[PDB]
C-alpha cells in the first residue's frame, strides 16, 4: 500500500512562491510517472503538472506552464512542484497522484494514490 | 467505442473521421499534404469531457495519444515519419481532437 503525501502548502503573497514536497512510501517510486492536481471549493480536481518515471519528461497544463516546475528525486521517494509567480487563481488543495499506464496524461483518469492534499492560498 | 492505450483503459476510439485538409502556408506543403494524409489517422483516442477541466487539456491528450499510438502501429508495418510527417500528423489530429471535443461539448 504506496501512500503519498504531499506538503508545503500555505497562504503566499501575490507574485509569490512556494515549493510543494510529495513524498512516497513503499519502495517503488521510480518506477512510475507522477504528478500533480489542484482541487479549488465549487471544481472538479484538474491537471497541473506531470513526470515520467525517469524524469526525463514533464508536461504542464497550460495556465501553469513557465510558472511552475515538477522535478522528482528518485533517491528520495520524493517529488517536487517549484511554484514560481503565484496567482490569485491559483487558489487550491494540491494533490500528488501516481500516473495509470505508462503515458503521463492530463486526463483525471490518467492517475490513483491521490494524497491527501495540500493547500495553497494565494491572496488577493 | 472503449479502448485501453499504453495500459490504461477508459479511452474512446472515435469513428473513422472524413480527415480535412490542412494549409500550411506553401503551395509545396499543402501539396506534400495532399500526397501523404492517407498514411496520418484519420481516427482519434479521446477520454470522457469530464476527465478535464478545460478543452486544451482534452485535445492535448487526444493529439499526444492518437499520435502515440498511430505511430507503434505504423512502425510494426514499416512506416517511419519524417519531422514533416510529425508536424502535419500534429496539426490534422488537433483539428480532429478539437472537432470531437465540440460533439463532447453539445452532449
Amino acid at each position: 500500500a504506496a501512500q503519498l503525501q504531499e506538503s508545503g502548502g500555505g497562504l503566499v503573497q501575490p507574485g509569490g512562491s512556494l515549493r510543494l514536497s510529495c513524498a512516497a512510501s513503499g519502495r517503488t517510486f521510480s518506477s512510475y510517472n507522477m504528478g500533480w492536481f489542484r482541487q479549488a471549493p465549487g471544481k472538479g480536481r484538474e491537471f497541473v503538472a506531470s513526470i515520467t518515471s525517469s524524469g526525463d519528461k514533464s508536461d504542464y497544463t497550460d495556465s501553469v506552464k513557465g510558472r511552475f516546475t515538477i522535478s522528482r528525486d528518485n533517491a528520495k521517494n520524493t517529488m517536487y512542484l517549484q511554484m514560481n509567480n503565484l496567482k490569485p487563481e491559483d487558489t487550491a488543495t494540491y494533490y500528488c497522484a501516481r500516473g495509470l499506464g505508462i503515458y503521463i496524461i492530463r486526463a483525471r483518469g490518467g492517475y490513483d494514490h491521490w494524497g491527501q492534499g495540500t493547500q495553497v492560498t494565494v491572496s488577493s | 467505442a472503449g479502448a485501453v492505450v499504453g495500459g490504461l483503459g477508459g479511452y474512446m476510439l472515435g469513428s473513422a473521421m472524413s480527415r480535412p485538409i490542412i494549409h500550411f502556408g506553401s503551395d509545396y506543403e499543402d501539396r506534400y499534404y495532399r500526397e501523404n494524409m492517407h498514411r496520418y489517422p484519420n481516427q482519434v483516442y479521446y477520454r470522457p469531457m469530464d476527465e478535464y477541466s478545460n478543452q486544451n487539456n482534452f485535445v492535448h491528450d487526444c493529439v499526444n495519444i492518437t499520435i502515440k499510438q498511430h505511430t507503434v502501429t505504423t512502425t510494426t508495418k514499416g512506416e517511419n515519419f519524417t519531422e514533416t510527417d510529425v508536424k502535419m500528423m500534429e496539426r490534422v489530429v488537433e483539428q480532429m481532437c478539437i472537432t470531437q471535443y465540440e460533439r463532447e461539448s453539445q452532449a
